[PDB]
RNA sequence: ACUGAACUCCUCACACCCAAUUGGACCAAUCUAUCACCCUAUAGAAGAACUAAUGUUAGUAUAAGUAACAUGAAAACAUUCU
């Protein structure tokens, strides 16, 4: 039920997920709502990925 | 350093303290020179202390060669087959006495890094923790979200 | 002596057996091709009518060349001939396993030697009952347009006035410099210019201390798949299975191109009058003429056009 | 890019390429069998065939005579080309030359080829012979051929 | 210099007991001071490593490198001495257990450069060593299977201890 | 029990091998001269009744061992693992000779023997299998045949495509095992002792002994599988590369007994056929 | 531009022991069924070719002796005859090159 | 609330964490005296200790098997041809 997560506050509209394709002009900034509509798994996935230790065991 | 050195775990030879204590040192061999200042301390030790040490340690056979090769030495052989050779060159009587007592007290196991300060063959009495200790069981062993 | 000798079919054949094997295998190939010439009498899959939003299969044609063509308004259009050579539906997969959400038809064309194909490919074509094809391309279709594997496809699957997309490997130009590859200006020929005439200038800025990914640099040019969109089908020779497609097509002559209904929004629902699953000559509803023309085409043999 | 380029770049330029091929062809006409680097032999083979065709055109043909005069640097070979080589191949329509690969040159490890005019008086080259018809595979294929002939 | 490779042919083993597997014959041969780079020789030596004598000779007879002929001559000499002096029954029953190239004694020459400057060219020499062992070439190491990989992983999982505790 | 039969046959076979090697003691040096076109005049000083044409090929070179499959010993085809008996002239025969007729016959015979082993070890214990003979069929026939009588319980059962593929899989297992083709020229008495249970093999041994002026019978073993052959065999099963049990045909006179002929086709490593040619050969061999 | 650091033997081994740099094993080497010599499948047997070249050189030496001078290419065919051979009816009107050895088995 | 230092306590042991500079305790090797006569001792000496001077000499790396270099063609090796 990761599609049915709830954000407190206005995080759905304010939280922005930033990514770069690496190419010039490839910087993409997407709000939490848009990312949720695109991938109903990405928000929980990214939260867990950020909370895990930043070592070679993370993946 | 530890990473550039062998290591072992804390151990005894034959469960050396369970039934009875067996002194692991079994042989001492003092190669001592009649002449030569290098073995003056060894000569004084042979004159004044080796007899008392021998009668204090009846389980250790002590040999005195009175003709060494290279430097005067004491070779300590232990029950587990270990051989530790210590040069007694230019050591005083008291230095040699402390060294010999240390050899008598220690076991034949290698003097290397010991991983743990303790050794249990029975680390657990109530059962080693596994993920299902402290986990409650459910009726008919139903896993979560199981229909029946 | 190590046992990894690379053998070919002719290696151990005798002078007598080489022509015999050639003729035998060629006869088997043509017999297999002829055995598929009546798909409608071989338990065809259900033939649904066309609906809006339906995508049918395309063909794999061979680029024959180019020739001029004239329209009744007096304009010259260069046209490219694409010959449909032994094009057959080979495989069908549903939406779930199509790497997406649309049924897929694998289609092949341009029969090639069985002696030069991998064992797995030969087994696949043996189960299918067809000689192996040079290229196999996957077409996204709706389930309405599913066609039984083994069915042949013909140039009359398209019709004049239709718009088409053609994708093919472009002409390979090898490792090319940046002036030819990306149209850089280069440097002047004289006025002191030494040893730099066709070289890239700066490749980045000094701050980033690196080169951005995707920076235009010398390298292999061409030999990549490109698609030309919205090309008009000007004419169809049903006898030789030729499609006359407006303008240029990527790739060289005698190269296999994948031809499919145009995906442009303007041509979204022009498939009403096209043969929906595909054209079936075995249907024999009306034997098509040797040449199907678009309305505006100045047909040869027509009296000389006068703009009266 | 060299799409469709059918001629190698040899020697010191176009004229030098022609002269190299001319020397090789003159040697081939004189000796009827020549060793040379494989690429040069492959380039010269077409000219050898065309020379035989020009010789077939006839001794009295002025264009053929001019072509032979250019392409044979030793003029004693022109009568040979017109009265020996061309009559030797009058029955044939092509394939006047035989080109085979040779162990690489010891000097520079170059890919080497021997090219000869077919029917020469020299000892035959060790040609590659196909497997005997009596081998196991060939006999099985002969069985297939016989069964197919009987059935159909 | 060192000449231990030559001496390795002069070691005599004690006679074997009847209830003992037959010791395969070993033949050490070398060529010293080959006018060739050891770095270039290494590729030929690596190529013929582990192959039977006949396979190595066949591979070397069709190799364009200068060192191929030298290695072929060394291998032929080793085969001859294996039959004559090391009691090897069959000429072909030999495989290259070891084939290496070593640096030889090299000479220094001057290479003239463009502005009165120079480099020191080295006239490089190399050695070449073979050990031939009697018998069929040992089979190549089979590639790791998924079953073997999974077994190794599960063994590693089972090897885990509770670290830094009682 | 079939296992008991195999064990007793192997025991008798090894007993005969030991008896013959003991009967031939010491090391008598026979002289064998290579009479082939290549390496002419080379003389091998071989060991009588121990050395083999394989040993002579090993002396020659590894290419001879790999390609040589039969031995004309004084003009007579010899198995590459058949111990030589006297000073003689030897010539090695390969598949790619000008006239490899004898090699083709030997390959067909050995492939038939492999098929027979597969047939014997395939079926379940309840059903009984009796290998009657491997008819000497020409290569032109398109297949090698082995005739077998199955249990009367299976007098109507015909193998399916999966059954045939299982047969081929077992044959390829034998090929992977790479078992040498051991040979013995034995006395008819010992041959009948070995095959006393099999009446068909008994009468076949009697025929062969009658044909030979003496009571000499050729016995061949791949591994744990002894059989009577009509001639020399190939060295090792690994010579076979492509191998397929193509079909099974019941013979017309079914009234006395059901003689089912297992037909298969094979090609050696030296003569691999392309996939399509092999498929056509399979189609022809299924007849 | 000069190297900024010495390249290590580890890096150098990874480079120069790459399979791209290793010598590839040839699998087209077989044995000439005629004479038993090693040959590549597409290339002539070296020993047989050397035989043919030596015989051709001898024949060409005889041809040179017969011609006696440059620019003397005959306008007629040539036939090579060995000891114990006589010109045939077809060999009439063709210059004869006489070889002192006997006819080679591979020559026909 | 807990976590949290080389702070402090705890078991044991203690001379054993500043540049320049200064005081001190030892000391490798070498030679000499006298020993030892086995490879050491007590002394007396001194060309008496090198991870560092774009140090000197020699060896060998790296760049790198890279840059660069070279032999017109066929042939009967007579010769001919370009
Ligand atoms: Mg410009
Ligand atoms: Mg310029
Ligand atoms: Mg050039
Ligand atoms: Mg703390
Ligand atoms: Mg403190
Ligand atoms: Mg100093
Ligand atoms: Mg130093
Ligand atoms: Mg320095
Ligand atoms: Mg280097
Ligand atoms: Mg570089
Ligand atoms: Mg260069
Ligand atoms: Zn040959």
């Amino acid at each position: 039920n990761t599609r049915h997560i709830a954000f407190s506050g206005n995080k759905w509209e304010q939280k922005v997920y930033s990514s770069h394709t690496g190419y010039p002009g490839g910087f993409r900034q997407v709000t939490a709502a848009q990312l949720h509509l695109r991938d109903p798994v990405a928000i929980v996935k990214l939260a867990i990925y950020g909370m895990l230790p930043k070592n070679l065991h993370r993946r | 350093t530890a990473r550039g050195t062998p290591s072992r775990f804390l151990a005894s030879v034959l469960h050396n303290g369970l039934g009875r204590y067996v002194q692991q040192l079994q042989r001492l061999s003092f190669s001592v020179s009649r002449d030569g200042a290098s073995s003056r301390g060894a000569r004084e030790f042979v004159e004044r202390e080796v007899i008392d040490f021998a009668r204090r340690n009846p389980g250790v056979v002590i040999y005195v060669n009175s003709r060494p090769c290279c430097v005067p030495r004491v070779v300590a052989e232990y029950l587990n087959g270990a051989v530790r050779e210590e040069s007694i060159h230019c050591k005083s009587v008291e230095e040699i006495s402390t060294l010999v007592q240390k050899l008598a007290d220690q076991s034949g196991l290698d003097v290397i890094r010991i991983r743990k300060p303790f050794h249990t063959d029975n680390p657990s009495i109530q059962g080693q923790w596994h993920p299902f200790t402290n986990k409650p069981t459910t009726f008919r062993g139903l896993r979560p979200r199981e229909v029946q | 002596l190590h046992g990894k000798s690379g053998t070919w079919w002719d290696e151990h054949l005798s002078e007598e057996n080489v022509p015999f094997i050639k003729q035998l295998v060629s006869d088997e190939d043509k017999a297999q091709l002829a055995s598929k010439l009546c798909p409608l009498k071989d338990e065809p899959w259900p033939i649904h009518p066309w609906e809006p939003g339906s995508f049918r299969v395309g063909l794999i044609a061979l680029k024959l060349g180019m020739m001029p063509l004239w329209t009744k308004d007096g304009q010259k259009h260069v046209v490219t001939l694409l010959q449909v050579q032994d094009c057959h539906v080979l495989k069908y997969t549903s939406k779930e396993n199509c790497n997406g959400k649309m049924a897929t038809l694998s289609v092949g064309g341009k029969t090639v030697s069985r002696f030069r194909k991998a064992t797995s490919i030969l087994e696949f074509y043996r189960e299918l009952g067809l000689p192996p094809k040079q290229t196999v391309k996957i077409f996204n279709i709706t389930d309405n347009a599913a066609i039984k594997p083994g069915t042949p496809l013909y140039a009359a699957h398209f019709r004049p006035g239709q718009y088409v997309d053609v994708t093919a490997k472009t002409i390979g130009k090898g490792f090319q410099g940046v002036m030819k590859r990306w149209g850089f200006k280069g440097q002047p020929a004289t006025h002191g210019q030494t040893k730099t005439h066709r070289r890239p200038g700066a490749v980045a800025t000094g701050d980033i201390g690196r080169v951005w990914p995707g920076t235009k640099m010398p390298g292999k040019m061409g030999n990549i798949y490109r698609t030309e969109y919205g090309l008009k089908v000007w004419r169809i020779n049903t006898k030789h299975n030729i499609i006359y497609v407006n303008g240029s097509v990527p790739g060289h002559k005698n190269c296999l191109v994948k031809v499919k209904d145009s995906k442009l929004p303007a041509y979204k629902d022009l498939g009403k009058n096209l043969p929906f699953p595909t054209y079936f000559p075995d249907g024999d509803e009306e034997e098509l003429p040797e040449d199907l023309y678009d309305e505006n085409v100045c047909q040869p043999g027509a009296p000389s056009i006068t703009f009266a | 890019i060299s799409h469709g380029r059918v001629f190698r770049r040899m020697g010191l330029g176009p004229e030098s390429r022609i002269h190299l091929l001319r020397n090789l062809l003159t040697g081939l006409v004189r000796h009827e069998r020549i060793e040379a680097p494989w690429a040069r032999v492959d380039e010269m083979r077409g000219y050898a065939e065309k020379l035989i065709d020009y010789g077939k055109l006839g001794d009295t043909n002025e264009r053929a005579m001019r072509m032979a005069d250019f392409w044979l640097t030793e003029k004693d070979l022109i009568p040979k080309l017109f009265q020996v080589l061309a009559p030797r191949y009058k029955d044939q329509t092509g394939g006047y030359t035989r080109m085979l690969q040779i162990p690489n040159r010891s000097l520079d490890r170059a890919k080497m080829a021997v090219i000869e005019y077919k029917g020469n008086c020299l000892p035959p080259l060790p040609l590659p012979r196909r497997d005997s018809h009596l081998t196991l595979l060939n006999q099985l294929l002969q069985g297939l051929r016989q069964d197919l002939r009987q059935s159909q | 210099i060192s000449r231990k490779w030559e001496k390795k042919n002069k070691i005599v083993y004690p006679p074997q007991l009847p209830g003992e597997p037959r010791r395969p014959a070993e033949i050490y041969h070398c060529r010293r001071q080959i006018k060739y780079s050891k770095d270039k020789m290494w590729y030929l030596a690596k190529l013929i490593r582990g192959m039977s004598i006949d396979q190595a000779l066949a591979q070397l007879e069709f190799n364009d490198k200068k060192g191929a002929k030298i290695i072929k001559e060394v291998l032929l000499e080793a085969q001859d001495m294996a039959v004559r002096d090391h009691n090897v029954e069959f000429r072909s029953n030999l495989y290259i257990a070891e084939s290496t190239s070593g640096r030889g004694q090299c000479l220094k020459r001057i290479r003239y450069h463009g502005r009165g400057r120079f480099g020191i060219m080295e006239k490089v020499y190399c050695h070449y060593f073979v050990k031939l062992v009697e018998g069929p070439p040992p089979p190549p190491e089979p590639p790791k299977t998924a079953v073997a990989h999974a077994k190794e992983y599960i063994q590693q999982l089972r090897s885990r201890t509770i670290v830094h505790t009682l | 029990s079939p296992t008991e039969l195999t064990e007793m046959r192997n025991d008798l076979f090894n007993k005969e091998k030991a008896r013959q090697l003991s009967l031939t003691p010491r090391t008598e040096k026979i002289e064998v001269k290579h009479v082939g076109k290549t390496d002419p005049g080379t003389v091998f000083v071989m060991n009588k009744n121990i050395s083999t044409p394989y040993s002579c090929a090993m002396h020659l070179s590894e290419w001879y061992c790999r390609k040589s499959i039969l031995a004309l010993v004084d003009g007579q085809p010899w198995d590459m693992y058949k111990p030589l008996t006297k000073s003689c002239e030897i010539k090695f025969l390969t598949f790619k000779d000008c006239d490899p007729g004898e090699v083709n016959k030997a390959y067909w015979r050995s492939c038939a023997m492999m098929m027979g082993c597969v047939i014997e070890r395939a079926f379940k214990d309840e059903y009984m299998v009796n290998l009657v003979r491997a008819p000497e069929v020409p290569v032109i026939s398109g297949a090698f045949c082995y005739d077998v009588v199955l249990d009367s319980k299976l007098d109507e059962w015909m193998p399916t495509k999966e059954n045939l593929r299982s047969f081929t899989k077992d044959a390829h297992a034998l090929i992977y095992k790479d078992l040498p083709f051991e040979t013995l020229e034995v006395e008819a008495k010992v041959a009948l002792e070995i095959f006393q249970h099999s009446k068909y093999k008994v009468d076949f041994i009697e025929e062969k002994a009658s044909q030979n002026p003496e009571r000499i019978v050729k016995l061949h073993r791949i591994g744990d599988f002894i059989d009577v052959s009509e001639g020399p065999l190939i060295p090792r099963t690994s010579i076979c590369f492509q191998y397929e049990v193509s079909a099974v045909h019941n013979l017309q006179p079914t009234q006395p007994s059901l003689i089912r002929r297992f037909q298969g086709v094979s090609l050696p490593v030296h003569l691999r056929a392309h996939f399509t040619i092999w498929d056509k050969l399979l189609e022809r061999s299924r007849k | 531009a000069a190297p900024k650091n010495r390249r290590t033997i580890e890096v150098n081994r990874c480079r120069r022991r790459n399979p791209q740099k290793l010598i590839k094993v040839k699998n087209n080497i077989d044995v000439c069924p005629e004479c038993g010599h090693l040959k590549q499948k597409h290339v002539l047997c070296a020993y047989c070719y050397e035989k043919v070249c030596k015989e051709t050189a001898e024949i060409r030496r005889q041809i040179g002796k017969q011609e006696g001078g440059p620019f003397k290419a005959p306008t007629i065919e040539t036939v090579v005859l060995y000891t114990g051979e006589t010109p045939s009816e077809q060999d009439q009107g063709k210059r004869i090159i006489e070889r002192d050895r006997k006819r080679p088995s591979w020559f026909t």
